[PDB]
């Protein structure tokens, strides 16, 4: 047979350590395992020694994820026992990472088989959790990955060690390493789901809200050297945990305290640079302030994702929040606070995505006028050492927000705004066709062309869009050197042909 | 798979019957009271709501249970019409001359819209669920923005008063800003409007009162049910004021009050007061099928059958909230926005190979 | 002043190490650097000792990145000398990675200033290259990154050490570490631009030498550990050739399209049936898809380099695509998904560069063979498996089909449009009402994109199903997935133009 | 964005071509040489100015910033009747007697000679996306050619053969797009026809009282502008088999046949060149002349163009030299890395990578 000869080919060559990952990739590409006892025996033999543990784990990676269901049912418990054995060998951390990576796939595939699921739940998962908890401090990331894998697919069997798992996750929630902190926050948010689940979720979320309120009061002392940094680390960890709880799948229906979360978000963004007393610890509070606001904005994004268009009755507050944050952080030279403004524009885009034409953005009022004024200034071109594509991240994000809003809410937006966009976008698209500018970036040019197409597709009923000038712009842009811009302009020209040659009277 | 959901005024055995369009075999049946005209709604594809005939409450059903739930949506007056949001987030009821709005997430009576000075007759949402249009016996057609109503007394976006007699039916197209609304009235006229501009695009005058109106999704044809039993076809795709041989559906002996079109636009469903629901071929204008009912038809629609009707073990994901009778805490399921976001085979393979390569280099 | 206080704050905090990257990120967020003399002196003081070199390098990175023009002009040479000194201190490799990361930005910004550029190119870059070449074998990644930065911004001053640079790069193009191999291939492809008309000639000879070496390697392969080394060398040289094709060059060159296409066809002309099953035959069979994939990225690089100029070779390319698909066709994943995904990506790229001139699915044995492969990869099909199995080939095939239909739809025969309607319309409604590629929201979004493309560019003899597609978009806008629902909401705006004409 | 008028005349005592700003009339560029023929002035890739010579067998070339022609000439087997270049700047088309010659600008190779017209080729035009080109001739034939079929052929045949016109074709105009584009044709039979490229169907046919010497439409294709043989420009509002005469749809003032017609980008200004040695600017709404520019001979070429960066930069030089164009029937010469223009990493991309290096160093050290 074909795959049998290629399977036996690598058995004879492995019985080449640097070549092993490529050999496994090639075997997976051919689907040889999916279509085997010698490989299992060889992997078992290799795993029995430290000098060949990596080779055995490499073989096990292929044997686990590509096995037929019969072989997996036959060897799942043996593979689990081997992996648990490896975790107690005082092997180097990389070996632990490989073993945990194999165990993740093994547990995921074992959760799909009821008999294996029941057997591992009753007899094998507490031992795995104990082995992962009993790991050396330099393997704490692999322990977290293994705990997350066990928690995701065997949550009912993780309830006996819930206190130990919570203690393990809490201490690393304020980690200074972004990857370890993110993994610990991901693991902590899964606690209510293991072991009633709805009640546990609600109590945990309210506890997180109370802790976040307490932490913000200490950070904002006097406004609402080293202890402040740990305080902000704890605040960021807890806010990430809350946002993960909001935006992650839960097995039971829950009641979301929308008003409480929105109140916390508004409290966090209510303090600006103007209220901090710059005497003593004040400069540190001022330096840390944008990160706390970014944490609140991430919480807002998580809430929008969790609730969706159900958040429409809170739309007045949500839409007044964005120009407020843009007003707070406003000033080849890069303009400051571009990360906060980009986050605000991403939130605007997400809000229009979940609300569609009901978003109510850019439609009357001081909030809408301020948001439009902020959006127009971040997409305008500028009017030594530096970058030619300076201020292109905020330009692209603002362009995406404007284009999404116009495509969704364009007919309801007044014709004065449409003329304001026509008088600015049209000179811009043909101005980039014929030193430092955000539109030297092809991303910004493509987003500007997307905004032009959105203005064409959803105009005001009292304002005809400039179809001929836009057609000329799309014709010029389809001859661009950049494949992104040119291909987008070609598709936009197809859409404009649909706009120009009607099929209905 | 397409089904026909029909109710009749008598309802001696079944208050509502669901049968397959092309076979005619009863797929689902429901026991209860009597649903009134323009008073049958499907909520989130899992619940069947039926405003009771000449009563002040709304009965609810599970799609796989023939017995109504003990919960009733009680109202301070007789319920005249009932519609549900296409996204399943809101429920509208016409209570006398006021409109009651409920949040299906929480059950709270969010608003009571009192702008009609006579009884509201019909209520309909747009496809994207951003606008809803109400018509009443006061000859008024009101366009309401859901954003403005939820974020507010609220006033309608448009006030259409071109009709001279009470409104009998409404029909909204796909979208909400760029949608078009067809309205019919006892003044023997069917009008077509634009939601964004609020302009009257078309007005067709007939020789009989129009009791029903519908449009195909592509908006090529207008189907208007007359008070004498005739359905008139008006070709939109081929002035601002027209006036109505081979474009009439004949066979009904009484007023046609319900009109629906299939997804492809080739089959037309009509319910009439002669206690009969008929199926028509749009191209040939011939009656494909005739189903006899025990009373005058109050509701009759063609819809794509959801998975809820096709599975006998189906249960709604969330229970029905207690709908408040008088004017944070959203109840919902988490992780739905990321449905289908599971890593693919190549993504998992690349992650595993990255782990293998990282382990190889260090050790 | 605000920025002055925010600078003095971290000056007093430092004058802590785990918090330093966050402090630098925060200081960059406020734009405080762009007063500074205190930070410069602090960084210089911390760079003196090994115990404090990380803090000095962090401060140096912030200063180099966010300096004004005047401060950068004042301290660029001293910063370069400090980076060089760090590079020759026998420090741990991570220190060298940080130093090289700082040096990349320093060299990038110094090349923008003519006086600094002249001074560095004349007096400091050869010594910097010598320091990079003298690094320990444990820091070869940082050495390669430093040389890449040096040739990127000072290629004329790298010509004196061009032979040593070439020897350094050539020894690592066959490296088994993917990142080291990629870095060495990127460095090697930059050699023709090194030194003081002559650059065009150097590019041509280097590309022809790579072609000859690739032909020899393919002849060696298409005949144990020898085969693996040959495959590593082949992949390295093919990556170098593709990088030379797809990267910016300072002078116009003559691209031998016929020779590159001949090599690509020769590589892809050997299939599984060509290889014997005795001896080293199974090893050659196992390695064959990787060689075909290398030829596929070579084809992609050629398409990117030449664009629509390749239209004269469109017949050969459109025969090549179904040929590879035929050569690699069989809750369980189907094999060779990487090769098929790459072929569909190449089809999408070809349509992107050619527009309506692509000529795909427009009559012939290869156009119908490609359509048969495309339709089978977008078709849906106790046990161990994945619910979203075969969703990678499905999404790639959907992308290629939608791109082709949008670009070449009017020129495609109406029976193909009817087939696409009869396949897609039951499909979108079939997912709105076990294991399937359409359990993935990416595949659903791509299927809706294909539906919109079929609506937008139909055959003039076959009207598209507008009402059924409107119902499908209405159902998909109510979906849980935000990726699918937002796209379906946007597609209904385009459908309003097809339903409510303005002319 | 600046718009300019590129105009040539048949006399050319001093300048063979003059470029002036549309809204001021002041000369922007200027070229000296021979005499360009009707429909024989192409602008290649925004860097060169090709002009088919009047009555000669070759095509002259200019640099946009130099008044004197290049030494290289595109020699042809016979008289050059028309000349066009693809909008992407990749191919050059010339009508030599009854046949069409196609050159590759990348290599200079004469790729194909198309001989389907049995009379002289009158006009040549590409579609906006350079996927099709349309040829008219004195044989009353309009041919639609696919570039993909022509380039990949081993004789080629047109996609469509439009033979509804009964008299020799005078002008063509192709709209935006490729297969979805529409082509307007004019002929001596006093008729202007509108076609569909994809289906190949005739959409409209307007009959006039005089022979139509020129035709054009705006980008939005709201109007069709037709130049008469007696000096009248007729406007046809595109919103079958119509007829003209409408008194307010005529531009009056030209005393001789209007052979050139161009519209501005927004469609508010109409350019007309005629045989009375005059180029005129018109207001499309009021049908009144804005500017009247006098020339030294009958106008052979006149077009409204969006001025490229080459026209504005006085120090511009073409990125690549003009190849030697072969006179008789894998070596592509090109600049690398153009497809990735504007793909440089941004501030946040650069910042986050350096921050990731900082974090990795902190974790490792």
């Amino acid at each position: 047979s074909g795959p049998r000869l290629r399977l036996l080919l690598l058995e004879s060559v492995s019985g080449s350590a640097p070549h092993l990952p490529g050999l496994m990739c090639l075997l997976r590409l051919h689907g040889s395992v999916g279509g085997l006892g010698a490989l299992v025996s060889l992997s078992n033999a290799r795993l029995s020694s430290i000098k060949t543990r990596f080779e055995g784990l490499c073989l096990l990676s292929l044997l686990v994820g590509e096995s037929p269901t019969e072989l997996f049912q036959q060897h799942c418990v043996s593979w689990l026992r081997s992996i648990q054995q490896v975790l107690q060998t005082q092997d180097p951390p990389a070996t632990m990472e490989l073993a945990v990576a194999v165990l993740r796939d093994l547990l995921r595939y074992a959760a799909q088989l009821p008999a294996l699921f029941r057997d591992i739940s009753m007899n094998h998962l507490p031992g795995l959790l104990t082995s992962l908890l009993g790991l050396r401090p330099e393997c704490e990331q692999s322990a977290l990955e293994g705990m997350k894998a066990c928690m995701t697919y065997f949550p009912r069997a993780c309830g006996s060690l819930k206190g130990k798992l919570a203690s393990f996750f809490l201490s690393r929630v304020d980690a200074l390493s972004p990857q370890l902190q993110q993994l610990a926050c991901e693991c902590y948010s899964r606690l209510p789901s293991l072991g009633k689940h709805t009640e546990s979720w609600e109590q945990e979320l309210h506890s997180l809200l109370a802790s976040l309120h307490t932490l913000l009061g200490a950070l904002y002392e006097g406004a609402e050297a080293h202890v402040l940094l740990q305080l902000r680390q704890r605040f960021s960890g807890l806010a990430r945990c809350l946002g993960l709880m909001l935006s992650s799948e839960f097995g039971a229906p829950v009641s979301v305290p929308v008003q409480e979360i929105l109140d916390f978000i508004c409290r966090t963004l209510s303090v600006s640079s103007k209220n901090i007393s710059l005497h003593g610890d004040g400069p540190l509070r001022l330096l840390l302030l944008p990160s706390i606001h970014l944490e609140a904005l991430d919480l807002l994004s998580a809430l929008i994702l969790a609730c969706g268009s159900r958040l429409l009755r809170f739309g007045i507050l949500i839409g007044r929040l964005l120009p407020q944050v843009l007003n707070s952080w406003s000033i080849g030279q890069e303009r400051p606070y571009s990360t906060v403004r980009t986050k605000v524009y991403a939130i605007l885009e997400l809000w229009v995505q979940v609300c569609g034409a009901s978003a109510g953005m850019l439609q009357g009022g001081a909030s809408g006028e301020a948001l439009l004024t902020h959006l127009l200034s971040d997409i305008s071109p500028p009017a030594r050492k530096g970058d030619s594509n300076a201020n292109s991240d905020v330009c692209a994000a603002a362009l995406r927000g404007l284009s999404r809003t116009i495509l969704m809410c364009g007919p309801l937006i007044k014709e004065e705004t449409h003329r304001r966009l026509h008088d600015l976008v049209l000179p811009l698209v043909m101005g980039v066709q014929q030193g430092s500018s955000p539109y030297t970036s092809s991303r910004c040019r493509r987003e500007l062309y997307c905004l032009l197409l959105a203005l064409l597709l959803a105009p005001s009923p009292r304002c005809p869009p400039p179809l001929a000038c836009a057609l000329q712009a799309f014709s010029l842009g389809q001859r661009e050197d950049s494949l992104e811009v040119s291909s987008f302009c070609s598709e936009a020209l197809v859409t404009c042909a649909a706009l120009t040659h009607p099929r209905v009277p | 798979m397409e089904v026909a959901v029909c109710t009749d005024s008598a309802a001696p055995m079944w208050s509502c019957i669901v049968w397959e369009l092309h076979s005619g075999a009863n797929l689902l049946t429901y026991r209860g009271g009597q649903a009134g005209p323009r008073g049958l709604a499907l909520l989130n594809g899992e619940y069947l709501l039926a405003a009771q005939l000449g009563k002040n409450y709304i009965s609810a059903w599970e799609l796989q249970r023939k017995d109504q739930l003990q919960q009733k949506i009680m109202c301070p007056g007789p319920v005249t019409c009932l519609t549900a949001s296409p996204n399943g987030l809101y429920v509208l009821a016409g209570v006398a001359e006021s409109i009651h709005l409920w949040e299906v997430s929480t059950g709270n009576l969010l608003v009571i819209l009192s702008r009609h000075y006579q009884d509201v007759s019909c209520l309909q949402f747009t496809g994207d669920s951003s606008h809803f249009i109400s018509g009443g016996k006061d000859c008024l057609v009101l366009v309401w923005s859901l954003c403005s109503v939820l974020q507010a007394i609220p006033a309608p976006r448009h006030v259409w008063s071109h009709h001279a007699l009470p409104i009998t039916d409404l029909h909204c197209g796909f979208g909400g800003p760029l949608a078009r609304v067809a309205t019919s009235s006892l003044d023997q006229t069917v009008k077509l409007w634009e939601v964004s501009s609020g302009e009257l695009l078309l007005s067709v005058l007939f020789d009989v009162s129009i009791m029903a109106v519908t449009m195909d999704l592509a908006e090529h044809h207008m189907f208007c049910g007359g008070s004498e039993g005739s359905i008139f076809q008006v070709d939109l795709f081929t002035q601002r004021e027209r006036s109505f041989a081979g474009k009439v559906f004949k066979g009904h002996r009484n007023q046609v009050t319900c009109l629906s079109v299939s997804t492809d636009g080739s089959v037309l469903l009509s319910g009439s007061h002669d206690e009969t629901v008929r199926l028509w071929d749009v191209q040939s204008k011939q009656c494909i099928r005739t189903v006899a009912l025990k009373g005058p038809v109050t509701n009759a629609a063609i819809l794509l059958a959801p998975v809820s009707m096709l599975s006998s073990d189906f249960r709604p994901s969330l229970p029905l909230p207690h709908f408040n009778k008088h004017l944070g805490g959203l109840t919902l399921r988490l992780g739905l926005h990321q449905q289908g976001s599971e890593p693919s085979y190549l993504d998992r393979t690349e992650q595993l190979q990255a782990v293998l390569c990282s382990t190889m280099e260090k050790s």
